[PDB]
């Protein structure tokens, strides 16, 4: 049985434009461990992208934390890009606020 | 076959280079070098928790391994040292961890360091006929050998009646005697007794043998002295039946 | 850990029952183990506790208290192949093996009749030496060293005829003085006062 | 003290494309050791293990963990043998126990197949459950070595707790620290608390006295500081008024928040 990730978007502290922030992703509940993560800023991959070691929950399952530095403006559009082997295509999360 | 190591015994000089071979063939995963001393419990020379990585005991200095397969750990004495002479023991379990597996050990290596070989000497070995007192009073005969002025402490023992080896009846010392407890390098000496019945005794036809194995110098061991090298060898003693 | 203490010699009789203590100082505990090794020969696992209690395994018993950190190893019986030492082995915290010194026991056997004697052994063509043998005595008897620096006694050795269902002690005396005497041989030792001296 | 966890985790893959091997350790949500198949080393996963732990303690138990590995991948080919299985499947284990606060404590030890239960330990009736028969042949060799079982049982219940404690000590001023939560209500009336430590927390909505569940959840979430948030939201009636409270538990203190 595989299952498939659980694509979390969200800032660090709560957003204010000019303000810097953190922008997280956290994807979790998944199986087997094989995992790709992206943000993206307007569509487009950030090289700025740190995470956290692969973790184990006690569901069996796993979870990671992607995240970078950021400051939202209006203008700016942020995602969680994720591919497993349970997803077809590659899962597109936006940033909400 | 469980454990097997090898060699049973050895000499060797200060400064010379050993290797003791190690083998197990019940598919264990963890294999170990122990030593054994006088006084104190066994003590880790190096271990090798699988196939693949070995690391460090409590007593390393002096000593490095190999775990060259899933089977052997061999253990090496870089520079032969007084301080070495001891019993090794290799030892294996199914798996380092689980706490519950207990270890199997190999037989033994007597391993004994000296300056130099010039103490080194064979037993005498001499057998004593049965007292016609004993025969008279208890109608049993004992047979006495004596194993005297050998050096180091490596010898085996053993009776052979009619070209046989027995084992019922016999009492060898398990500790050999010190001829001068004084000295640090004194020789030794071990007694042993076969005790048969007086019947057996006096069977004329009867055979009996004391054997005593000595392990010592061997071919490569350099030797400077006026009397003979004390090589490997076997020395006995014999006595028939009377009547 | 840190240590494991157990009494270096023990010494009990033939049919009778002795318990031999193991106690333990260490940095964690994962078990305890007894071993049995036989005199020149490899150490055999005897037993295992992790587990509080007593744990039987034919004439052996193993018995634990972690609190207390001791064990004991039990033999019922007492058989003379029981004269082994026995090793008591810890696994700490980190699943190091750590030792005792182990524990020699020592069987008196039960002589049923004692006929303590002296008897001297007909020379050897090939040596100088002649031989004394004191036998057949009490297991109670010990056995003294020599005092004189050419006369050279063994300990006593228990020896057993299985064909005739028969155990005996004896200890062995030689010398090449030509003062030595088997009525003389054993007098730094205690021995029965009916011990046989046979004429020479 | 709240009550804390210890538990070490085993990853073994069959057929990686990428180890074959992991093991990492944590306190509670803490990640403190780690060891895979690629690095072969296991490493400290925090400062206040770093700086407790002595080398000698990392020596011996990469090569622990370096004989574990491989007692992982024999277990996992048997695994596949017996299921019939092919491709890439996964092997885990998870042992540990917990610290309650009233001083009382847990234990448990389980196996996984393909993130599925395999088996489950029982230290109270020393005994392994079974899911499939696969895992019931597995069971008959591990319950016939009696030895085995009790070791388990000691280890769980007694070496580590007093790991938990020494761990516990080590990471004091992170593990045992208290950052209480910022609350505020945002509007469909959501919840939201951020900034707090530890992750345990309770939220719930009321509608006037009675316990309203029509409520929808967050998950409680890392803020990648160390502090973590989370929410609850419930839809307002729109034809009646109601009162609704919003409630947060968290380290013996309790909230409330009125609209």
């Amino acid at each position: 049985i595989q299952r498939t990730p659980k694509i979390q978007v969200y800032s660090r502290h709560p957003a204010e434009n000019g303000k810097s922030n953190f922008l997280n992703c956290y994807v979790s509940g998944f199986h087997p461990s094989d995992i790709e993560v992206d943000l993206l800023k307007n569509g487009e991959r950030i090289e700025k992208v740190e995470h956290s070691d692969l973790s184990f929950s006690k569901d069996w399952s796993f979870y990671l934390l992607y995240y970078t530095e950021f400051t939202p403006t209006e203008k700016d559009e942020y995602a969680c890009r994720v591919n497993h082997v349970t997803l077809s295509q590659p899962k597109i999360v936006k940033w909400d606020r | 076959a469980g454990v097997t190591q090898t060699p049973k015994f050895q000499v060797l000089k200060t400064g010379q280079s050993m290797t003791l071979q190690c083998a197990q063939d019940m598919n264990h995963n963890s294999m170990y070098w122990y030593r054994q001393d006088p006084g104190m419990g066994l003590r880790l020379i190096y271990y090798s928790a699988s196939e693949g990585t070995t690391d460090k005991g409590e007593v390393p200095n002096g000593y490095n391994v190999s775990r060259l397969n899933k089977r052997e750990f061999s253990l090496r004495l870089e520079s032969a040292a007084p301080s070495q002479t001891s019993v090794y023991f290799c030892a294996s379990s199914v798996w380092t961890g689980e706490g519950s597996g207990e270890l199997f050990f190999g037989e033994g290596s007597r391993l004994t360091v000296l300056e130099d070989l010039k103490n080194v000497f064979p037993p005498e070995v001499a057998v004593f006929e049965p007292s016609e007192a004993e025969i008279s009073h208890t109608q049993k005969a004992t047979l006495v050998c004596l194993a005297t002025g050998f050096y180091p402490d490596h010898v085996e023992l053993s009776w052979w009646v009619n070209g046989k080896e027995v084992h019922s009846g016999v009492c060898t010392d398990p500790q050999p005697l010190k001829e001068q407890p004084a000295l640090n390098d004194s020789r030794y000496a071990l007694s042993s007794r076969l005790r048969v019945s007086a019947t057996f005794w006096q069977n004329p036809r009867n055979h009996f043998r004391c054997q005593v194995q000595f392990y010592g110098l061997s071919e490569n061991d350099e030797w400077t002295q006026d009397r003979a090298k004390p090589v490997t060898q076997i020395v006995s003693a014999e006595a028939w039946g009377r009547a | 850990g840190q240590n494991i203490d157990q009494p270096t010699e023990m010494t009990a009789t033939e049919g009778a029952i002795v318990q031999i203590n193991c106690t333990y100082q260490t940095s964690g505990f994962n078990g305890l183990f007894w071993y049995q090794q036989h005199a020149g020969e490899a150490p055999t696992f005897l037993s295992y506790n992790v587990l509080d209690g007593l744990e039987e395994k034919g004439r052996f018993s193993s018995f634990l208290s972690r609190s207390k950190g001791y064990s004991y190893l039990l033999l019922k019986e007492l058989q003379m192949k029981d004269s082994a030492s026995y090793l008591c082995a810890v696994k700490d915290s980190n699943y190091q093996l750590i030792w005792g010194a182990g524990t020699k026991l020592i069987i008196k056997p039960d002589i049923q009749n004692p006929d303590p004697a002296v008897y001297q052994l007909r020379d050897s063509k090939s040596s100088d030496k002649s031989v004394c043998l004191f036998t057949d005595f009490d297991s109670q008897t010990n056995v003294s060293q020599s005092k004189d620096s050419d006369v050279y006694i063994t300990d006593k050795c228990v020896l057993d005829m299985r064909s005739m269902d028969f155990k005996s002690n004896s200890a062995v005396a030689w010398s090449n003085k030509s003062d030595f005497a088997c009525a003389n041989a054993f007098n730094n030792s205690i021995i029965p006062e009916d011990t046989f001296f046979p004429s020479p | 003290m709240r009550t804390h966890s210890l538990r070490y985790f085993r990853l073994g893959v069959s057929d990686p494309i990428v180890p074959e091997f992991i093991s990492v350790g944590y306190v509670d949500s803490h990640p403190i050791t780690t060891y895979d198949s690629v690095t072969r080393q296991k490493e400290p996963r925090a400062p206040w293990m770093a700086e407790n732990l002595a080398p000698d303690h990392w020596e011996r138990y990469t090569q622990l963990l370096r004989g574990w590995q491989q007692m992982f991948k024999v277990e996992l080919k048997r695994l596949q043998r017996h299921y019939n299985h092919s491709g890439s499947h996964t092997y885990q284990r998870m042992i540990g126990c917990e610290l309650l606060e009233d001083g009382s404590t847990t234990g448990f030890l389980q196996y996984a197949y393909d993130g599925q239960d395999f088996l489950i330990f029982n230290k109270d009736t020393l005994s392994w459950l079974a899911v499939d028969n696969v895992a019931h042949t597995i069971k008959q060799a591990w319950e016939a070595n009696q030895h085995e079982l009790l070791y388990q049982k000691n280890w769980l219940e007694e070496e580590c707790i007093a790991w938990l404690k020494r761990f516990l000590e080590y990471g004091k001023d992170t593990l045992q620290r208290t950052e209480p939560p910022l609350v505020r209500v945002n509007r469909a009336l959501f919840c939201k608390a951020h900034g707090f430590y530890p992750p345990e927390i309770y939220m719930t909505w009321m509608k006037n006295g009675e316990e309203i569940q029509e409520i929808d959840y967050g998950d409680i979430l890392p803020s990648g500081d160390g502090t973590y948030q989370a929410w609850a939201s419930i839809e307002l009636d729109p034809q009646s008024s109601n009162l609704y409270s919003c409630h947060v538990e968290h380290s013996g203190v309790h909230m409330v928040l009125q609209v």
